[PDB]
Order: structure tokens, then C-alpha cells, then sequence
């Protein structure tokens, strides 16, 4: 087991410096503060010589805020000077009341630091592909080849030549400033068709099932979870991927903790402590822990067949509107009442790739969902008795004739899961015949991935559908691919050939490269553009570490990360805040917004220079110097009720900020909306929210249900607790890779034993997208023929595996993956210290 | 001055544990409770004759709720936010919340039977300094 | 500057664990210990609480025993166990008297830790390229992978399809276990033609001419640098490259600290203080510290055109021939007195390429290297004046006609200078005549690079001249590529082509593997021959860190390098040592003998499956489960005085040793020989000494002096003081990467005003071999014309502009090489931190 | 405990240092030979109005043999294995067989005009703990 061996830590003095910081990480958005203290003085263990106003030298009871874990102390770069610095966990934060996650709590441990040696990977200057390997050099000169070889591959073959891949996301490696910055360089001045984002292969949302409807994907608050009668959890696994979320709001629901506050806002209504309906093909730790506080009679887990959601929700739609158990009032004030006709190739298909479902009224979604308990049952798998329990959980009033207050909560199980569009919209249905939509205890929300800071120009010149980027570089077309913030090789779709075709291509402008005069840069210039042209690709990197995929660019820029820089972001709860700078980037790197706004520079320069003067115009408006700069620029004048927030007024919030929109600013605080819909009032163009009629029409991505028929097991994937993302900073972290140094694959110990597989074989997954490796980890709580590997992983990439398939609107359908499996080496040496025993809490 | 200095404190003698059946302790000092135990294999960080006598801290390392030994499983448990934790293998965090694996003994074996604790390998929670 | 921020470093305790240990790195090979103790405990400030028994509460005077500075101290795993240890050096070793450079000071600080985040980049297991990247897999899996490729390869194409690069030195990368090990898989149960050493791209001696002559290139002790009445030091900076050597045995010499040594062991003999010539076109800080020491009328810098030793050395052994000036009766009895006759090719060409110079009598080397003064002064550039000071403070007689007592000294400036086997001869000619080898205060040696370490079975097989390995890998020949501690992409000669061609055959294996199931291993094996037959190359890499090279290999093996294994070698003075393990290998690394017997072990197993017995039996002999194992199957076994010397009796010897080789052991100590020759009988068949006959002839390698001609500057190149080799340690170390981030190019400052260049500036050198860049260092003592860049450099190779150029041996001509100088870029903001003075001592 | 205690001492007051004339001080005690510098130059770590005051160990971090200053490079020089050291550059080691670049003071410069000395940013020659 790794062990620090860190025997004691220095002590946060009383007059520390003190920063507001929302976890660089996950959707949550926890609050934490960084103090920071010059190297070489320290606190002391009385109680006037510390932050905490506690005598140090006693043992702290259970929950002290007057201490901190090692990962939470590191030693940092500020304003040119080495700090101590202590990133803590806010105890007075609503969001985490003072929990950190196992992530939250290193953010200190994954900072660089020269003097401790932490994160040493990380980029501090520009690096170029020359003299037949990756060298440092200056932004200037870095900067100037990247605008050079995209001017003239812009002008050549017109902006559809450039691929762009970017974040869209808030929190470190995203957030306003910096989707702004990327958003005005590709949108504003450009127009930049074939551009996806970090998580899916086109520009589209992950959502639009839901905001067609008219109802915005993020529209109640955390306090709803405390105050449902039942939450209903689909394709999320909360304790371990919104773990702070789902401990310090539903579980105090599910122990009856909340009960107390429930009576006092909803006196004159009765309350039992909450249920929880869990939707998820495997039984998780989130499913362990929930019978753990709530009891089992008080868990419905609906272990279904995987990418059956949607028959699921079309029957309990059907059974709730059957039993009259529905909001009538709400649906006839605020939903849709017109009748309007099924489109002509309807239930198949829909009236066009851009629209699967169809929109209507409650009467013609009921009657176009219809499905039986029956036909639903042998669809998902489940019992009969099992889905109307659910319906009675979820519709049946309470005593009195009260309607059942539900919050109905979805994550990726779902929005990758089958049928993107009409699941997400069968799953709204509910949400609104129910009318726990704007109401306290409701909502029909995402639990959310990352953080959330997007604000940019018009998109419009996307369309809808948008391109399939990761098809057009695999079929050889775009000259020039600008990747910002993400990693296709550890985390795209059809993984493997991805990687094949894209080295191929960057291979050919590497080969031109190392072949040419650096020092005569038109010459080096013109090599590019004849790789490109015979079917190249020229691919600039700006990340903050050694990528996966940039093992295959030309050019990589450091970016500076939040904490590094001062960055806004909201959480799940719409709840925004600003984390303020605590220390320097390290080296020469800058924030993302700061390199967009330097690359704008360069390209006027350069087509400047080129004499195209009317071209070069489009890149003026990037004269920041600041991240602040990028903040005013675009959320202040662009962001609802965004006039009223500035860097000033958001740090006087501390990390509790404001829900987002603004709508006015009284003494001190930005006034902000706890819930959205209050009014009745939707996101569509006269008001009213729309049902959807959205049939179940079976596995609809090509090739899924063949790749089904013709493999053994179920390759379902996600996340892991202690990992974050595609361990980007975990590959550098001791504590995370001692634990998996490969990815995990969860199997059924029988399914092991009928493969001849034992705990710690090295197994290769295959199909005919592809192939990849993991660790067998025997798993008795999962089901047998039903596997489930750890996603994004740079030792074993399960996107491998697969295949291209996406829905119509080019959602990539990661969850429903089957394939083979086969050992490739008995367990290795360097898994033999892991534990192999169950994740799940005994009691 | 500096290198924190444990204290070579007796825990206990051999003969007192039984197989998997962990024995209360405390150390550094008297507030630090942990317990030692015979797990009947060998195992990392472990003394005796058997190389399976390990001890720890009991004490969770995420928020401080004392821990829960299963014996059918060996592991312990935090009731806290559910935490599982694996003696067999150094205190490895199993899953849970710690960014700590559990704190572990340096153990040793006089030549009487007694065992003694001279170390402690990770950062016990609610103290700044493994001694206070 | 980069400063540690540690205030306080642990004590060693009195009860540590010692261990002696040589230094890793250069050929002086200083004496050190590494002391190491239980993480948490600790030594006291009292002198009974420590291990130095000194009260370490008052501060210390100069040159004190009880100190270590922080990169002494690390914290490193030792049997599975955390443990603190101080890498120290020794005092009571007769090579160092306790001195350290800055590279063997930082072995602890270079030593992998976990608990102190030192060396991450150390590779922990085997890779292999599959699904798309490098993947992680066990041993099983990799030796697997590379013995079936590697059979198939040698089974259908012959053994000559295998191509190796190894390591033939001692010290970390290298010493006797290591070489055995390499050698008797490559030479015993192979017979490998097509194998290159780690410097140079044949299986050749680097020394060819002395040793022909009889001559072994280590024949003096250290001491002779003390006693000599002058020392000639030929193409070497002893002072950043051989520093202690230069610090505790050349400086007393020049102070005057051995007179009292001088007169005791040469009495009834004159003695003045130590002269000192130095041969080098470049002032150096070696040059600086000598006339700082001695005085500048004691130190003659011969300041010679860049590759015209042979001239100015041929000049001197005439003018000394013709004063008489030798040791008539030394000439008589050990040296050549049949005449013989000049090749019909000569003087342009010798015999053959496997002889370019021709052995013979005295008289007739005389008559053929005839130079005048004045020739040789338009040759060298020098004045006449000083060449003829330099034929006195060689061969002139002392006061009552004793013979004068001459230490010649040659490194790389000689032996990868120009014309390698005659102008080694040429020097060998001055020593044999002056009767100054076998004797007290003389000797012509090899000031040395690494440490030596060579064992190995017959290399009869390989040819004399061997193969250019190079030129075969860059002409498309060869199939499977074998490397060991090496990395031709920093070091080797003409490393743009090299490079350019290795990625693109590496590449063709690369796609064919990543398009192939690696789950069914015969099918991709069969895909990777076939790449193969196509023109491509499988590639093994065998080191400690991720490499350059490594980058376009298919597999990578992990080594454990000295200190986490036990390890022998001799420095310079043949004085052999152990050094006595100390930590454990990082992850599941091996030992480099190991890997080898494993190796085997895995061909004996696939060949024995495929059928083929009789092939299978040829890789017996690798039973070994410890480095141990391989020192007694080699040194033991095969070097001169090997039965006498085993890992105890070393052991016993301490930091001081034995000089080999051994001759007997008496009383717990293995009796040695202080200098070879002693009794004037050389190693010849006859066992006389020959002189040669070695004319001057220009610049020789092929393409030298159109080179010259026409390019604007010499790019001399060579070792920094800081930097240990190609940074492959340092690359990780902040003291050596916050000094030089790029390379360093000494420039005259006046070249650099007319050039238009300010310090930090970066630049391409550029010539038709390939280009590279460095950053501009202004340099006041530099001639101009004459640029000198560090070579080896991952932010700037210098072999990018070298040649292909070798003599008939294969020897490269790296240090003649000219090119041209251009801006790259404005100095970066990563240089701003630099000092860029003077690095020459002022008093 | 923890870090080490630096004291806060008063070394000198800015009008007792003339333009490129070192001032012999001692700091963090009498046996720990440094000196102040006014460079004329805004520098690292330099402190007063000019930002041109820095304070350095005076002995050699290789062997510790004492500094030698010379004026017209502004360098400290060893004569003992002849390294050179920066003062305009945070004492960055030009070339020399330290494994540690010179040895810098934090400065403070008071509300009146003395200088404070509160910190070394690397190990002294000669002693295992700055502080004794
Ligand atoms: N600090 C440090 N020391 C090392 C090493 C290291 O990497 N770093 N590596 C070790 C190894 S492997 C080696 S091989 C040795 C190398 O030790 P050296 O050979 O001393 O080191 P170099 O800097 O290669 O070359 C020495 C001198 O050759 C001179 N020179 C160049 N061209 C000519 C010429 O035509 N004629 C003459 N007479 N001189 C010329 C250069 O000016 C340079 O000063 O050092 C060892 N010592
Ligand atoms: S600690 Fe960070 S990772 Fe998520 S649960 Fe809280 S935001
Ligand atoms: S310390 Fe090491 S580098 Fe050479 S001079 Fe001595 S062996
Ligand atoms: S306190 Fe043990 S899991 Fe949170
Ligand atoms: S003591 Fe100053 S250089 Fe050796
Ligand atoms: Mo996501
Ligand atoms: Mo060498
Ligand atoms: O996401
Ligand atoms: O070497």
C-alpha cells in the first residue's frame, strides 16, 4: 500500500492568506479555501498562532475543521516566491457543509511544486516538432508557425480545412474565460463548421431531447434532493461520480434528517422519510450505500437490461396517466395543448435526422408511449410487480390527496445510454405529468459531469445535425486540428482506429517537417501545407500536460489552470462562483483564454502580412491581458443578468456565490434563482413545455444491436471513485495509480472461473471496433455476462471497443458496448499489492 | 530538532491474540486508538513468527468516524461515508473517501513476545504531527 | 536560481547501515558510502547519537567529513522498506580524499523515491506497443513478444538481420556483470556481426594504434600525475570531464604539494613544480584553473587549429629525435628494431583499412613522421616559439642530464579528432621515445569517459573494420534492433538522417501492430515480419528511463541500474571496486545481465516449442538468479587474475580496491599492479614496443574539409560540468535544467554582435549533414569562428550537424564539424533567470 | 516543530551599504559568515527602493572555503575548486562543483531603514539544520 511517510505538516498561521476556491473537478463544485504563507515562517500550536483559533496539541474529535490530510498541503510558485499553501474544504459552504471528496482533497498534491516535486509532467513551454523530435522554444515562434500554417490552409481550401476539438465545460480546463476565449477566436472570427467538443465527436447538446421540450437541463437546487419524497436516480452512480452531492443532500433525505425541514416548508402535507428508485443495469456502491442509511424496503434498484430505459419510462407514463396520477392543473396551464400529427416514417424514424421525437401534447405522448407492464417487462428484464412499484412510488398521492413530490435525476447511463433523445425525453415526461418541475423536492435535471462556464458566440453556422468530426479526420479529410483541453486517444469513440488513422496522418507532416529548414520558415511552411495537401494533418496541442494524442501533434502550448489563473464557474445547482488566483502557472504556460487571445494576435499579424487586410479584421477584439479581460468580454456582457456580476462581487460571495441568472444586486450580494420554471413559464418560443411521444423502436445506433448478437459480454463502462477522468494528473499521483495501476475490468467470479481468468490477469476486451486491455477484478455483486471497465484510462483505453455508432444527432452511444474477452498474462507482479475484495461497505 | 521521534511504546505480548480478532490499543499516546491483529497470513508490514501480525489506526483518515472490522471479509469499514479498508495489504483503501491508504504500525517482536510500536507510516487524523 | 527550500536535513545515526559505493558516473570513479536507517528514526546532534561521532550543533569548518548537502539525502525503498540514505563521499579514498563533483553529489537526489517524488521517469515495467500506444504488460508477455519475433527474424534472414547497440563501459549503464551478460548472449550463443557500441557505430577499440604499438591505454597509476615534471594533457578538460583526478592529483602537482613525495621517491633526481601543457583549440576553465595554480609561465595552451595534432606532435617527436632527447637505452632494449618497409599505398593510405598507419623501428618512425617547425606552425597555426617550448618541457634533460619525467594525457579531443589512429600513434611515438611509460611520473593514457567494465567472449567474428552499424539501419538493412543503454537520437553521428529514417522503418512495424490482434500472438507476429520484409524495423529498448530513441520502439524493458543491484568496475587507474547494493529496483526493473539471461531463457523456450533443438541448446548458460551469478560466469572466469578476486574479498577492500589486475591474495587482501610495463615489456607477440610511422595527411574522414570550407564556423563540442551526458538523469533534475534549459553555444561576442545575436538568443546550426538549435552564450575566451556546443542534449542535439565522416576504422569525427549560425528566436522568457558570465575563476 | 525557527535579526541599516561594496554580516547566527550587496540593479530577492539589496552566504557550499567578491564582474569567486557564483542572478552557480546554488537571505526592510534577515533559501555549508 502506498504510504507518504509525512509525519507532520506545517501549521496555517493566523495571518495566512486567504482564497475562495470551488474543486477544480467535478459537477458539485464543493468550496474550499487555500491559505498560503511565505516558505520559512509557520503557525504554531496555540490558539492565537493558527488559522483556527484551536490548541493544536490536543486530538481533534471526529469532523474538526482544525485539520487538514497531507494531499491538502503542498508548496507553491506565488507572485515569484515558493509558499506554503493548504487547500481545506469550507465547512460553511451549503454545497459540501466541509466534505472534501478523494479527489477535492489533493487538489494540493496535484499542484506543480518544484520544491516538492509534484506534477513535474507538467508543460511549461512551447514545444515544436523539429530536428526530428518534440523542442522547447518561445510562444512567439510557436505562435507564429501555428498562425502561419492555418492562414494559409484557411485561405487555400477555406475555414472547413480547420478541425477544431474543445472543451465546452466549467472548472479547471474550462469555465467562462476560457470558453469565451476559444469560443470568439472560432465563432466570431471565424466561422468554424467542423468543431466538436471533449466529451462527443460533433457541436451539438447532450440534452436537446430536454430543451426542446422547454425544459432547460439544470432547473431545480440541491436543497430539492433533501426535500423529495422520492428521488428517482437514472444512469448515475452519485456516491462515487457527485459523491459530496449525493452525502451531504440525499442521504440526509434517505436517514430522515431532513424530515424537520420538510415540515417546516411543506407544513399541512405529510412526509415520511425518502425512497430512492435507482435505474442502473449494475448494482453499485451508490446502490450499497443507499440501503445502508435507508433501509431496503425503502431502495428500489431496477438492475434493467442495458439501453432499456426508455421502455421502462414509456410504461410507468403509461400507468401513472392511466391511473389519473398527474398534475392536472400544471398540464393544463403550462404544457402544450394543440394536437399536431406523427410525421410521415413515424415510429421509426422521426420528421428528420435533426429532430428523432416528436413533440405534442400530454393526451397524443400517452397515447404514442403507450406500453403495457408486460411488453415492458420483457424488454428491460424486470418483474412486473417491480415497474408498478416504481409507478406507486413515483405517481401515488400521499394521505391527504397530495401529489408526490419526486426529483428525477439522470447522468450518463442515460445520455450515453440507448436512444439519447427519446429516453431523455420519456424520463421529462414523467417530470411533468407529475408536475415536479419548478416546485420544491422536484426537477428533471443532469447530476451533471463537470462543472459548468459555457458562454460564446452564435453557433448557428453549425447546424443541426452538426459534423461528425472524428469521421472526417478518420476518412482524410481537415488540414489542420486545433485540440484544446481534451484527449480523443484515452476518451473518444471507436477509439482504436481513431488512433491508427490519426498517426498515419500526423506521421505525414512529421516526416515533411523533419525533412525541412526550420530556420527558413516560409520553406518549413510550404512543407506542411504539401503534407496536407496529399492528405496530412498539421494538429496543435494546448493542454497542461503530455497528452496521449499529443504524442501526434506539431506544436504543443502550456495552459495555466484554475488556481493558476482566476477562473468562474456554476455547479450543478446553477450555483456560480470565482476561485481566485492562489499561484503562478508554471514555466511560460497561460490560461486558455490568454493563448486564444494571443493566437487571434498573431493571425491579424499574419494575414496582415499576407496582404489579406479585410481577413485580418475579424481577429481584432482579443487585447486582454488579464483572464478578468475574458470575464467582461464575454459572460459580464453576454450571460443573463450578467451585468451585475464582476470578479469584486463574486469573491464579497465567498463560495457560496449565487444560482445563476442574476437578476439584481442589493447590498453587497448578487441577487440570484434558487429554482428555475417557478412561474409555469418554459424555454419555448410561446411558453408551454411540450411532451414528447417517443416510442421505443429497440437499439437504434447502426451496428449495436449486431454487435450484440455476435459477442459474449457486456462491456459496460464508466467511472471509478478514486480517478479522475482519464488520470490526466492521477499517471503523475502515487496514491491513485499504487491503487489501479491498470484499468479495472468488473467481473462475475463465475464468468472468471468459466474463462479460466483469475484476479490481476491482464485481459484483452475485442470486438470489430477494435481491442484493449484491463485488469480482471472479480466482481460477486455484478451480473453474469456483464462487465464493466474503468473509461479514459491511459493503461488500458476501453474506448478501443467502441464502435462509431451514434444516434441521429451524433451522440456517441458509449454505454451499450459488447465484446469478447481473452487473457493476455497471468495477473503481473506489480499488481500483486492490490486488494482485490469487494468496494461495498459492510456494516 | 526535527524528524518527528516516536516513542517506543508496548502494545502488548504475542500470546494475547487470538486469529482474527483484533485487540484494542492506542499509540502514540493514550487519544490515538488503533488495534493489533492476527490475520494468519503473511502480510505486508507484518511481525512474528507468521510475519501476520499487523496493527493500525482506527480512526478513519477522511473525517474521523472510528472504523468497523468485518472478520469475514477482513476488512475495516467507516460507517461515516463507506470507506473499506484492507489489512491484508497495507491498509490499502479498498474504495472510499480517504486520500490516505490506512495508518499503519511499525511493529517489532522482543525477543520475550512483547510488541512494540516504534512509527507510524501515514498521518493519523484530527493531529498536525503524528506526536503531539 | 533554483533553490531547494530545505533547511534542515535528517542525521545519520550511529548504528546506519554502511555501504560502500563507487561513484556512477565518470571514469575517476570516486570513492563514496551510502549510509542508510529506518524512515522514522534518526541521529542526534551529540557525537554518540551520530555517525560521524562529532557534535554536530556547532557549525563545521571547511572540508569537513561531517556535512552533506540535501542532494546527498534521499529516501529510498531497501527490501520493501522506506529507508532514509546519505550518499556521502568517502575521505579515506586515495582516488577522491573526500572530494565530490557536482554530478556524483546528486546520486541520492537521482535515485528514484516515492516518498520524495524524485525520478518518476524511471521505468517500472515492461511496455509494449499495442492498441494504438505504448501499453504497460508483464515480463512473460514482453520477453515473449521480442524471443518470437526475434527468432523468426534470425531463423529466415540469418543472424545478420539482428543489428545491436550496447553499452561496452563500466559504471551505472555498464561494469562486468552487465558486459558479460550483453556479451555472452550476443557473441557466446549468437555470433552478432552487426553490433555498435554506445559511442561509436562499429564493434571497434576506440585506441586501435596504441594498442597495436603494445601499448594498453591504461598503463600509469594517478600518483604519476603527482610526480610528473610535466604533464601533457592532449583534447581533454580534466577539469569539468576528469574533475577530481584533476582536483586531488594534478593541482598538488602544479601547486607544488608533492614536491616532499617527489623527492622521497626520486631522490638524487632534480624536481621544480609541476609544468603543464594542454593541446585544445578552446580555452577551457581547465586552462583558467592552471594558470591560476601554477602560474602562467608554468602552463604552455597550445591553442592548435581544430584537428592538427598529428602535426604539431610529429614536429616535436622530430625536434626531440634530432636533440637527442630520448631514452637511448629504453628505444634499445623494449622497442622495435627491424626494419620494415611502407605499404606501396603510403603516405596517403596504409596497408589497408584495418591498418592505417605503419608499426615500426625508431629510426624509420622518425624519418617517415619528419615535420619541421615551421610546417607544423603553418599546420596548427601556432608560433614557432611555442612549439619548440613544448619539444623542452617534454624532452630537455634536467640539471645533471636525468631524463624528464612526462605524464601524456588524451581524451576525446584526440580520439574523436581528426585522423584517430595516427595521431594516436603520433603521441604514443613522444611517451616511447622519452622512455616515459611503465615509470613513475609518466604514462600515455586515456584520461578516460565512463568508468571500464569489459568482459566478454571473442569478438573474432566481427570483422577488423567492423560494420557501420549506422549506415546499415539509415540504408534500409537490418530487421530486428536490439538497444541497450544507449540513445543514438541525443549521441550519435549525423543524428538528423539517423532519426529521420529510424522513425519512418519503426513507423511501418507500428501500423502494421496497431492493425493486428495482439491476443492472437502468432498473428502478430506474422504482421510484424511482414512490416519487416517491407523495408521496416522491430526495435527493443533496454533502459531506465523513457528515451529518445525509445520513442520509436515496439517494446521496452525496464534495467536497474548500480545501487539497486551490486555492480564491479575500474576507473582510470585500473583501480577495481564493488559497489555494494543499497535500495531496491523501481517497480519490477532488472539488472541488465539479467534481462539478458532472461532473454535467453525465453529464446531457449520458444525456440525448443517452434522445433528447433539444436538452436535452442546454443542458449544454455543463463541459469543466473543474480548479478552475482554473472560476475563469477565472467570476470571471474575470464579476466587476467579473476580467480583471485570474488564479491567478499572487494568487499573488504573498501572504496580503495585493487589495481587489476590481480596477481595473488594474501591475508584478506587482493594483491594488485600499481602501473603496467614495468619491466619495458609490451603486449606483442614479441613483447617489444613498436613506434608509427603516421605522416600527416589532412583532414581524412571523408567530407571533412569541403565541410570546413564551406561553412562559416567551427562547431567544436563536448562536456558541460553540470551535465551528465544526455541528461537522462539531469533531464529530471531541477539544480541541472534551471542552469541550462537549452544547450548551451559558446560564442565570441564580436561573432555574435555581427551576426546580429544577444545572449539567450536561440539559433539553428545548420550544414548538410542537418541542423539543430542551441542558445546563444556569449563567451569572451572563445576565438573567432570557433563556437562550442554541448553535445548530447535532448533540447538541442549537436550530432544533428556532425557527419557521417569516420576514419578507415569506423572511429566518428564528431569534433571536427563546421556549420552555419542563424536566429530562431528572440532569447525565450525560460533564459531570462540565467547568469550569462564568465565561467572562468577570477582570484 | 515541523519547520525550522528562523529568528528575525537586524543585520544593518540601508545607509551603511555603498554601491557594490559587500558589508560582512553574520546571519541566522555569529558562525554563519554572509554579506549584504547593493547591486545598483533591481534583482531576485532584492530588497529597498532600488530592489537592489541582497544578502548571500560568504562560504562555499562544495568544500567551504570562504567567497572572494570580485567588483568589476560581480561574482563571488572559491579558490578552492573554482566555482563562480551570481549575486545578480538569486546567487545561480555560473559554474562550479556546488550541488546548490549561494545560499540567499530574506531580506525585510524596515519602516525606519534597518534590514532583517528572516529566512535562508538553501542549506548552509557546514551545518545539517540552519538553525543550531
Ligand atoms: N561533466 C561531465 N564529465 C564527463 C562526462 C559528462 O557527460 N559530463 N562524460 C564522460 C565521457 S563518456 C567522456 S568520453 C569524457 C570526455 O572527456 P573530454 O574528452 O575531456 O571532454 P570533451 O568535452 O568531449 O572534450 C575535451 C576537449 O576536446 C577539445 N577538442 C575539440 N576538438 C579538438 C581537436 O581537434 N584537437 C584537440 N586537441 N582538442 C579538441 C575540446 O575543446 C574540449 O575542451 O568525459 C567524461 N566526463
Ligand atoms: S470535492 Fe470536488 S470532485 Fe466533486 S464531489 Fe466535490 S466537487
Ligand atoms: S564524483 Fe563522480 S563524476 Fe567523476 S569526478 Fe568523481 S567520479
Ligand atoms: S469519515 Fe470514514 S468515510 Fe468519511
Ligand atoms: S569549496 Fe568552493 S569550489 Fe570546492
Ligand atoms: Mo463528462
Ligand atoms: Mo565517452
Ligand atoms: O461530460
Ligand atoms: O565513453
Amino acid at each position: 500500500a502506498f504510504k507518504r511517510h509525512i509525519d507532520r505538516l506545517p501549521i496555517i498561521p493566523a495571518d495566512a492568506k486567504k482564497h475562495n476556491v470551488t474543486c477544480h473537478f467535478c459537477i458539485v463544485g464543493c468550496g474550499y479555501h487555500a491559505y498560503t504563507w511565505p516558505i520559512n515562517k509557520q503557525g504554531g500550536t496555540d490558539p492565537q498562532n493558527n488559522i483556527f483559533g484551536v490548541d493544536l496539541s490536543e486530538q481533534q474529535q471526529a469532523e474538526s475543521d482544525a485539520w487538514y490530510s497531507p494531499s491538502m498541503y503542498n508548496v507553491v510558485k506565488q507572485d515569484g516566491r515558493d509558499v506554503h499553501v493548504v487547500i481545506k474544504p469550507d465547512h460553511e459552504c451549503v454545497v459540501n457543509s466541509g466534505l472534501g471528496s478523494v479527489r477535492g482533497a489533493r487538489m494540493a498534491e496535484t499542484s506543480f511544486s518544484e520544491a516538492r516535486n509534484t506534477q513535474q509532467q507538467r508543460l511549461t513551454d512551447p514545444l515544436v516538432w523539429r530536428y526530428g523530435q518534440m523542442q522547447p522554444t518561445s510562444w512567439d515562434d510557436a505562435l507564429d508557425l501555428v498562425a502561419r500554417v492555418t492562414a494559409k490552409i484557411v485561405k487555400e481550401k477555406g475555414e472547413d480545412a480547420l478541425i477544431v476539438s474543445a472543451f465546452d465545460h466549467g472548472g479547471a480546463g474550462g469555465g467562462y474565460e476560457n470558453t469565451w476565449g476559444t469560443g470568439k477566436l472560432y465563432f466570431e472570427a471565424m466561422k468554424v463548421k467542423n468543431i466538436r467538443i471533449h466529451n462527443r465527436p460533433a457541436y451539438n447538446s447532450e440534452v436537446h431531447g430536454t430543451r426542446d421540450m422547454g425544459v432547460g437541463e439544470l432547473n431545480n437546487c440541491y436543497e430539492d434532493a433533501e426535500l423529495a419524497d422520492t428521488i428517482v436516480a437514472v444512469g448515475t452512480n452519485a456516491l462515487e461520480t457527485q459523491t459530496n452531492y449525493f452525502l451531504n443532500h440525499w442521504i440526509p433525505n434517505l436517514r430522515g434528517e431532513s424530515l424537520g425541514k420538510k415540515k417546516e416548508l411543506m407544513p399541512e402535507e405529510p412526509h415520511e422519510a425518502g425512497r430512492i428508485i435507482i435505474v442502473d443495469p449494475r448494482r453499485t456502491v451508490t446502490v450499497n450505500a443507499c440501503e445502508q442509511t435507508a433501509g431496503a424496503d425503502n431502495v428500489l434498484h431496477l438492475a434493467i437490461n442495458s439501453g432499456t430505459d426508455l421502455a421502462l419510462f414509456n410504461a410507468l407514463f403509461t400507468y401513472i396517466a392511466d391511473k389519473g396520477w398527474v398534475d392536472r392543473d400544471f398540464i393544463d396551464k403550462s404544457t402544450l395543448r394543440e394536437g399536431t400529427a406523427r410525421p410521415p416514417l413515424y415510429p421509426a424514424r422521426g420528421v428528420s435526422e435533426a429532430n428523432p421525437g416528436h413533440l405534442s401534447s400530454f393526451e397524443d405522448a400517452v397515447e404514442g408511449c403507450r406500453m403495457s407492464i408486460e411488453e415492458a417487462a420483457e424488454i428491460t428484464g424486470l418483474d412486473a410487480a417491480q415497474i408498478i412499484k416504481a409507478a406507486e412510488w413515483i405517481g401515488m398521492p400521499k394521505e391527504g390527496g397530495k401529489r408526490r413530490r419526486v426529483m428525477f435525476g439522470y447522468e450518463k447511463g442515460l445520455i450515453w445510454g440507448n436512444d439519447n433523445y427519446r429516453t431523455n425525453g420519456a424520463l421529462v415526461n414523467l417530470a411533468l405529468a407529475t408536475g415536479n418541475i419548478g416546485r420544491p423536492g422536484g426537477g428533471v435535471v443532469r447530476l451533471g459531469g463537470h462543472q459548468e462556464g459555457y458562454v460564446r458566440p452564435s453557433d448557428a453556422h453549425v447546424g443541426r445535425p452538426a459534423a461528425y468530426v472524428d469521421q472526417l479526420l478518420i476518412g482524410g479529410q481537415g488540414g489542420v486540428h486545433h485540440i484544446w483541453g481534451c484527449d480523443h486517444y484515452k476518451t473518444t469513440l471507436n477509439a482504436h482506429e481513431f488512433k491508427r488513422v490519426y498517426k498515419k496522418r500526423t506521421d505525414m507532416v512529421k516526416d515533411a517537417m523533419s525533412a525541412a529548414p526550420y530556420g527558413d520558415r516560409e520553406a518549413m511552411v510550404n512543407a506542411i501545407v504539401d503534407a496536407i495537401n496529399q492528405g496530412g494533418l498539421f494538429a496543435v496541442n494546448v493542454d497542461i500536460i503530455p497528452t496521449k494524442i499529443g504524442e501526434a501533434c506539431h506544436v504543443i502550448l502550456p495552459a495555466a489552470t484554475s488556481g493558476e489563473m482566476n477562473l468562474t464557474s456554476m455547479n450543478g445547482e446553477r450555483r456560480m462562483r470565482l476561485t481566485e488566483r492562489y499561484m503562478d502557472p508554471p514555466g511560460q504556460s497561460m490560461p486558455d483564454c490568454l493563448i486564444a487571445a494571443r493566437l487571434a494576435n498573431t493571425m491579424e499579424r499574419v494575414l496582415t502580412e499576407m496582404g489579406d487586410v479585410g481577413y485580418a479584421a475579424q481577429f481584432k477584439g482579443f487585447d486582454w491581458q488579464t483572464e478578468e479581460d475574458a470575464f467582461m468580454d464575454g459572460y459580464n456582457k453576454n450571460a443573463h443578468g450578467g451585468e451585475f456580476v464582476t470578479y469584486e462581487r463574486l469573491s464579497a460571495m465567498g463560495t457560496n456565490g449565487f444560482q445563476e441568472p442574476a437578476t439584481g444586486f442589493t447590498d453587497g450580494k448578487i441577487e440570484g434563482t434558487q429554482r428555475l420554471y417557478t412561474d409555469g413559464v418554459f424555454s419555448t418560443d410561446d411558453g408551454k413545455a411540450r411532451f414528447m411521444d417517443a416510442p421505443w423502436r429497440g437499439l437504434q445506433a447502426p451496428g449495436k444491436q449486431q454487435q450484440k448478437d455476435s459477442h459474449k459480454y457486456l462491456i459496460n463502462n464508466g467511472r471509478a471513485n478514486v480517478v479522475w477522468q482519464s488520470a490526466y494528473l492521477d499517471q503523475e499521483n502515487d496514491f491513485v495509480m499504487d491503487r489501479f495501476p491498470y484499468p479495472f475490468i468488473e467481473m462475475n467470479p463465475e464468468d472468471m472461473a468459466e474463462a479460466g481468468l483469475k484476479e490481476g490477469d491482464l485481459v484483452e476486451i475485442y470486438n470489430d471496433a477494435g481491442a484493449t486491455q484491463a485488469m480482471a477484478y472479480p466482481t460477486p455483486t455484478a451480473r453474469r455476462g456483464e462487465t464493466f471497465m474503468l473509461f479514459g484510462f491511459p493503461t488500458g483505453v476501453q474506448g478501443n471497443v467502441t464502435s462509431a455508432g451514434t444516434n441521429e444527432l451524433i451522440i456517441p452511444n458509449y454505454k451499450q458496448t459488447w465484446g469478447n474477452i481473452r487473457k493476455i498474462s497471468d495477473a503481473p507482479r506489480n499488481v500483486a499489492h492490490l486488494s482485490f475484495k469487494s468496494k461495498e461497505y459492510q456494516s | 530538532a526535527a524528524g518527528v521521534e516516536y516513542p517506543a511504546n508496548r502494545l502488548a505480548n504475542i500470546s494475547e491474540l487470538t486469529l482474527n480478532e483484533p485487540l484494542d490499543v492506542a499509540y502514540p499516546d493514550e487519544d490515538a486508538a488503533g488495534v493489533l491483529l492476527k490475520l494468519g497470513t503473511r502480510v505486508e508490514g507484518g511481525v512474528g513468527p507468521d510475519g501476520d501480525i499487523v496493527g493500525f489506526s482506527t480512526i478513519c483518515p477522511h473525517k474521523g468516524f472510528p472504523l468497523s472490522y468485518s472478520a469475514d471479509n477482513k476488512t475495516f469499514n467507516c460507517p461515516g461515508h463507506f470507506s473499506v479498508f484492507d489489512p491484508e495489504k497495507g491498509g490499502q483503501q479498498v474504495w472510499g473517501q480517504a486520500t490516505q491508504n490506512l495508518p499503519q504500525y511499525v511493529l517489532r517482536v522482543a525477543d520475550n513476545g512483547d510488541i512494540f510500536a516504534e512509527g507510524v507510516d501515514e498521518l493519523i487524523y484530527g493531529r498536525l504531527s503524528n506526536v503531539l
